[PDB]
């Protein structure tokens, strides 16, 4: 039984909303 | 959280390193044994890379 | 909605509440669906968590209330969960096909204590110690096997 | 019913295609969305009918015969009808016989009280003090075979059959044309100790 | 990007403002009961103005009701409460049959921009010099640069 | 929908801290523990084996009928876990099913004929109960709320304006009641007291499923002599005449 | 004197002066010195053609916005349009204010979704005044039909299945981005952001005056805010964004010169620098540097307000006699080569963030070398995840003086306990699985971590395994299918998101009900 | 673009309005490429705009006046951008 054990332990090892960008304002874009 | 027992060595005062523990976990000193645990201490109990244990925690077939 | 709503105002009214203290409703079926024969039994679970925590769930489903319900002023209508200091009595009221009316009154344990003895309630706080350590241990035994 | 005559039916697989016949645009839909591969519809022009070829290796249920062998119950009398003791037919084709039974039951109860007009009885008593006890073992026997069976059939059947199904609205249907009480209702289910 | 988007019955309304202002008083009530919104804070000027602007009859008799029948004794914040309450009050009393109002109460910041020893690049919005209330901004806006 | 009940009644004897059921007769005679749990339709995948499955000629268990009954479910629970000999009053209530069961299941215990008593509800969901709700027009058209642009989560919706049609669930629920007095005696969690439960028809109507105002009568009192104060309402009074 | 409040040392006393009028004779008007330009200003239009700064029309404006900050402004009876107030935006922050005036208000959304619905229901519930509405309908500014149905949709009778209102306000912010596409890469992108941020508003104004006109309604005029930028082409890489905001200056020649005077208003708002959130999006860091050459940026609320100022009664009035520019701008016109100063400012902070980091980097290995791997191995601490510790919620019992003080002391040896009900034990089987699991998706609405292991181990997802696991004696939780070891840290990443599909309110699976 | 004013703005407006501003933007986009592709830097092209002084004086020109205003936009982007090498812009303001 000791033998078994030891033989399968070795087989293991869009957003239109200004959510994301807000370019209402000037900033956002990349500026 | 972190550990409370950062190194094995506060074990050798070992009293005071109980009440440590036990302070931040008042529920554990009011509370059985969660049968997970309970397995957790038989297996540590065959860990054989150990000194083996000093008493008899079970009655079952490996009681011998 | 509208005829309970109608049929506990009416009771709030009959019987003398204070003008401004509305029952806060809970509509579990919002969450839970309706499990026809099993409704009042979920309400009645619920209403016993509430007792024994002081809080009130919120119907988050609950958008918008019906224009309707607005003259009935004895009646509260939550979304969030409202965290309280504690809560006294609660009602369960189901209505059933073919004219099944039920109310249940369900009200807090610890009104129970006040009626018997030092003694023996410190006999029973003892025992119930007993149950919950035993009661635990089995629970999370009968699980995992 | 003829217990020596039992509708049953197999389910059969074709072996060689069918030989079209006429339904309409949805009927034909309904067989197409059913069977798939399994069958073939078309629009005839003229009409605007559908013809259905049932196709090689679909499923078919046909009818046959069970023999059965309890051929014996006690059965109300021959000509017993809910007209005679005055209930209207309105009623009668919206409603489970079973509670015809009850309805029956219930007034001849009441004359046996020797109350005449239930309302009589608020002359002594509170609305709230009139309670409906009465219960079945199984119920809405018929309104069954309407849910599982004859609507599987598309038979006709009225759309309300559920509430006819249900154990304690015989009790509310005798509430609802006899009674008027706002008093309890506790309908038990004790299959034979009911 | 051109494809149809807008149906008529997709239409979700809100409108019932009268249930909101009970439920949002109710919130902020049991809030201060558990100290978590303390006298200090600006949340509970803000939240105030939206129950103000929310006042009728009936708001008033639920905030009359709640408020007169807590104990001062049991704790230091049940006191508080009450004080918050009592005032409260008085305030929706007069701005009933009142226009509601758009008010902001939030503290004016500034942008700060730090870096660390180790040159990690840190954000943060940091109260300014002189402008502590919208009072002390429309000037600042007036008086240019 | 047994099998609901079962877990559910084991997990409320849990919750109540009997872990063995017989414990109860250290204390309670066999014939003072009652199961007044019931259902509104109740066996209901038993029935698809009757009128439906058998007409198929597909293989079905010969005792499905058994399975069918109300009270059979509450009967499994006293032939698996309880073996009690006290009463048994299974209501049929369809949605107000719980509520009923309470009250009998507390006036079970008012008499004394039992001191212990299993209450609560419990429903299936099936395929002809689903096609039978939609034809009474009952549960939430879910095409037309995919249309109002819907999801799932937000499509059972109380008091609200948009509110059109329930949502029909599956499931099961177990609630256990004691005498105070016993309930004391054996040490249990007290979750609450019900104080009370009652059930209401309604009046002469011609439409089944519209509910009515009849619960009102939990709330009758005479108010012509009301000027001054009732003794009978002051603890004080009641008190001193014990 | 600057007026003294009671904020941030008793907010009960400055509860007790919002009802209070405050009424100043001296104007922030006179406060303004000449010489000097304010940051907010309205602009006139010269026989010339261009907008010059003007001295009384500004005054004017922030003697009403100085009494927005004193006495507040009403939005009662005003029907607003908005569209682009998603969450975090200007719109948003724009959309609050008008609810807490009580305005009654149709907002557009593009992804019309569960999340989105709750955020709007979330605003109304904390801002929405007496009489104030809020409408929230899914909608696309480029598509065309959207357009006209959505104006129909407002101005139709609600027993046609319409709202039957009449717009004072349309906010039409809505509008998308465009980065590092300069002239060459102009493409579909650009050509479909133009017609949502120049076509669609002009038929948008288009379609409102055509349903006013129908009507009869001459004397109701919506007022238009378009959003202006001053940097028309300034910057590049921003593709079609410059002509669709120049574009929109057409707008205040042709309310004189065509026939829809008396059914819309020109209102141009000239938007400067505004925060976003209080996190590095992209252009905050700098925001401080641009304040230090006397620029003032703004926050989203502040900013809101401004606009919140364009629809104050005094500049009502002005739209409905002249076009109203106003410079909402805090001064970025007269900081000269606003691109070239920009990137400077990027760059000075890049490179003193750089030098810092590197310097941090060698100084690191500087010591690691020095100390090996006993100094920089040995300052690693030991960290402990939680384990599910389901607990049965037995009722907490509170010691007797602690019932006495409750229940009426007259109580005690009054009642036969032998009449008294008592729920003992309760249980449910659910959509939700236990009452345990229920009462956190009731209450909380998210499961603790004995929520989703209950779930987990009730669905057939883990299950316990005691002894020889691949060799190797294992004790803990197993995933069901793959007999893989998991640990209750993992369960939430793993499982969660899993439970919540196949759990409570769903579509029917086949599967539980015999096909 | 005769007797339309702002409500009857459509199908015409918008297509005059690519014509008038988009592609001519295009058009210039296209030849920037097809320069700096053969890596000419040192022979722009000069693009003669035709400007309008009433910029919707008048109405009823639909979107005439859009187009015509929006081309001063390329007064800026050729500071901004790196097309200066490739085009340059000449802005004639047309008379009677």
């Amino acid at each position: 039984d000791a033998l078994e054990q030891e033989t399968v332990y070795r087989k293991t090892g869009v957003d239109m909303d200004n959510s994301n960008v807000d370019v209402v304002t000037p900033n956002s874009i990349f500026i | 959280t972190l550990s409370l027992i950062q190194s094995y060595s506060l074990l050798d005062k070992p009293d005071e390193a109980i009440e440590k523990v036990f302070n931040a976990y008042p529920a554990a000193r009011e509370q059985f044994l969660n049968a997970q645990d309970i397995d957790h201490f038989l297996s540590m109990c065959q860990n054989p890379m150990q000194k083996p244990v000093p008493f008899v925690p079970v009655l079952d077939r490996r009681f011998e | 909605d509208k005829n309970e709503s109608a049929t506990i105002n009416e009771m709030m009214k009959h019987l003398g509440r204070s003008e401004g203290n509305p029952v806060i409703g809970v509509f579990q079926k919002f969450l839970t669906g309706h499990p026809k024969g099993a409704a009042g039994a979920w309400m009645m679970n619920g209403a016993l968590q509430i007792l024994n925590s002081g809080i009130i769930p919120g119907n988050r489903n609950a958008d918008n209330v019906d224009k309707i319900l607005e003259q009935f002023e004895y009646v509260l209508y939550p979304s969030k969960t409202l965290k309280t200091d504690g809560v006294r009595a609660v009602s369960i009221t189901s209505f059933g096909f073919g004219q099944k009316g039920g109310q249940a009154i369900v009200v807090h344990p610890d009104y129970l204590y006040g009626a018997i003895t030092e003694d023996r309630y410190n006999e029973y706080v003892a025992k119930v110690s007993a149950r919950e350590k035993s009661a635990y241990k089995f629970f999370h035994n009968g699980m995992i096997y | 019913y003829n217990p020596e005559k039992k509708e049953m039916i197999q389910e059969v697989i074709v072996e060689e295609d069918l030989e079209p016949f006429e339904a309409s645009k949805e009927t034909a839909e309904q067989f197409k969305h059913q069977h798939g591969d399994k069958v073939d519809i078309f629009e005839i022009p003229e009409t605007g009918e559908y013809s259905v070829k049932l196709l090689k290796g679909a499923t078919l249920y046909i009818p046959k015969a069970l023999r059965f062998d309890r051929l014996v119950a006690g059965q109300i009398p021959t000509g017993w009808n809910a007209k005679t003791y005055g209930i209207s037919d309105d009623i009668i084709s919206q409603v489970d016989p079973i509670t015809l039974f009850v309805l029956v039951s219930v007034v001849e109860a009441f004359i046996a009280s020797g109350i005449t007009d239930p309302y009589e009885m608020y002359k002594y008593v509170h609305v709230s003090e009139v309670g409906n006890c009465s219960g079945s073992g199984m119920g809405g026997v018929s309104a069954l075979r309407g849910m599982f069976k004859d609507r599987f059939k598309d038979e006709p059947v009225q759309n309300d059959i559920l509430q006819e199904s249900f154990i304690n609205t015989m009790s509310a249907w005798v509430n609802m044309l006899l009674i008027s009480s706002s008093g309890p209702i506790k309908t038990p289910v004790g299959a034979c100790a009911t | 990007g051109v494809a149809t988007s807008f149906s008529r019955k997709k239409a979700r309304t809100f409108d019932s403002s009268w249930n909101w202002a009970k439920q949002s008083l109710l919130s902020l009530y049991f809030e201060i009961i558990h100290g978590v919104l303390k006298n200090v804070d600006r949340e509970v000027v803000s939240e105030a103005i939206n129950i103000m602007n929310r006042s009728n009859d009936a708001l008033i008799k639920f905030m009359e009701y709640h408020i007169s029948n807590t104990d001062e004794t049991k704790g230091e914040n049940y006191q508080l409460v009450k004080t918050l309450g009592e005032q409260l009050i008085e305030n929706c009393k007069q701005v009933l049959d009142v226009d509601p109002v758009y008010k902001d109460v939030a503290k004016p910041t500034g942008p700060k921009t730090a870096i660390d020893k180790n040159g990690n690049i840190t954000y943060s919005e940091e109260p300014r010099e002189k402008v502590r209330k919208l009072s002390q901004y429309v000037q600042e806006m007036a008086l240019g640069g | 929908i047994t099998l609901f009940v079962l877990v559910s009644v084991v997990e409320a004897f849990i919750a109540s801290g009997i872990t063995d059921p017989y414990e109860m007769y250290k204390y309670v005679h066999v014939s003072e523990v009652g199961n007044c749990s019931g259902s509104g339709m109740g066996g209901v995948s038993a029935l698809r084996g009757m009128f439906k499955d058998r007409f198929k000629d597909e293989p079905v268990q010969n005792d499905i009928l058994q399975e069918s009954f109300i009270n059979t479910m509450s009967a499994w629970v006293n032939m698996l876990l309880i073996s009690s000999s006290g009463p048994i009053k299974t209501p049929v209530g369809a949605c107000a099913t719980s509520v009923e069961s309470v009250d009998i299941g507390v006036e079970t215990i008012l008499s004394g004929k039992a001191r212990i008593c299993i209450v609560g509800g419990y429903d299936d969901f099936q395929e002809e109960g689903s096609f039978e709700f939609g034809n009474m027009k009952a549960t939430s058209n879910t095409l037309e709320e995919f249309e109002h642009g819907r999801t799932p989560a937000e499509m059972s919706r109380p008091a609200t304006t948009t509110r059109n049609g329930f949502m029909e669930a599956q499931g099961a629920g177990i609630q256990i009641i004691m005498q105070a007095d016993l309930a004391l005696k054996m040490g249990v969690p007290i979750y609450g007291i019900v104080a009370m439960a009652a059930t209401a028809t309604d009046k002469i109507g011609r439409s089944v499923p519209a509910p009515g105002k009849g619960i009102l009568t939990t709330a009758r009192e005479h108010h012509s002599s009301v000027k001054y104060a009732s003794p009978n309402l002051n603890m004080k009074y009641r008190k001193r005449q014990l | 004197m600057d007026v003294e409040d009671a904020l941030d040392k008793d907010s009960t006393k400055e509860v007790a002066s919002l009802p209070n009028k405050s009424t100043i004779s001296k104007t922030v008007s006179s406060t303004i010195p000449r010489e000097t330009i304010p940051f907010l200003h309205l602009r006139k239009k010269t026989p010339a053609g261009d907008w010059k700064y003007d001295r009384q029309l500004s005054s004017l404006f922030l003697d009403g916005l100085e009494k927005a900050a004193f006495n507040g402004v009403t939005f009662k009876d005003k029907y607003v349009l908005i569209t682009g107030a998603g969450k975090g935006s200007i719109g948003a922050e724009v959309l609050q204010g008008l609810l807490q005036g009580g305005a009654k208000v149709v907002v557009t959304t593009s992804r019309f979704s569960k999340q989105v619905t709750d955020y709007y229901q979330s605003i109304y519930a904390k801002y929405g005044a007496k009489g104030s509405t809020l409408i929230v309908v899914p909608f696309n500014q480029g598509s065309k039909q959207d357009v006209e149905a959505l104006i129909e949709f407002i101005y139709d009778t609600e027993k046609n299945g319409g709202l039957g209102w009449d717009l004072d306000a349309i906010i039409p912010f809505a509008a998308i981005p465009e980065q590092g596409i300069e002239l060459e890469h102009i493409d579909s992108k650009s050509e479909f952001a133009h017609r949502i941020m120049l076509t669609n508003i002009l038929r948008m104004m288009g379609c409102v005056k055509k349903q006013k006109s129908a009507r009869g309604i001459e004397t109701r005029p919506a007022q238009v805010i378009l959003p202006m930028s001053p940097n028309h082409g300034t910057f590049g890489g921003d593709g079609m964004y410059s002509e669709s905001k120049l574009s929109l200056e057409t707008l205040f020649n042709r309310w004189h010169s065509e026939s829809w005077a008396n059914q819309l208003t020109v209102c141009g708002a000239i938007i400067g620098w505004t925060r976003g959130t209080g996190l590095m999006s992209a252009n905050n860091i700098i925001a401080e540097g641009i304040e230090k050459m006397g620029v003032r940026t703004f926050s989203q609320k502040e900013m809101a307000f401004n606009l919140l100022g364009l629809l104050t009664p005094e500049v009502v009035e002005l739209c409905q006699k002249s076009p109203v520019m106003a410079d909402l701008n805090g001064g970025l016109q007269f900081v000269p080569e606003l691109k070239e100063f920009t990137a400077k400012l990027r760059k000075e902070l890049v490179e003193t963030s750089e030098v810092r980091k590197a310097v941090s980097i060698e100084t690191a290995l500087e010591h690691k070398v020095v100390n090996g791997n006993s100094a920089d191995a040995a300052y690693a601490q030991v960290e402990i995840q939680p384990r599910a510790n389901i607990q049965l919620d037995f009722p907490e019992l509170k010691p007797y003086k602690q019932v006495k003080q409750i229940a009426p002391a007259e109580l005690e040896g009054l009642l036969d306990l032998e009449r008294v009900i008592v729920v003992t034990g309760f249980a449910e089987v659910g959509p939700w699985g236990s009452a345990r699991t229920r009462w956190e998706m009731e209450a909380f609405g998210e499961f603790s971590l004995e929520g989703c292991v209950e779930m987990a181990w009730i669905m057939g997802f883990i299950s316990y395994h005691n002894g020889n696991l691949k060799g190797r004696p294992y004790t803990g939780w197993v995933d069901s299918k793959t007999k893989e070891p998991v640990d209750d840290k993992d369960v939430k990443a793993k499982y969660e998101t899993s439970i919540l599909e196949h759990s409570g309110i769903r579509l029917i699976e086949p599967e539980l009900f015999n096909g």
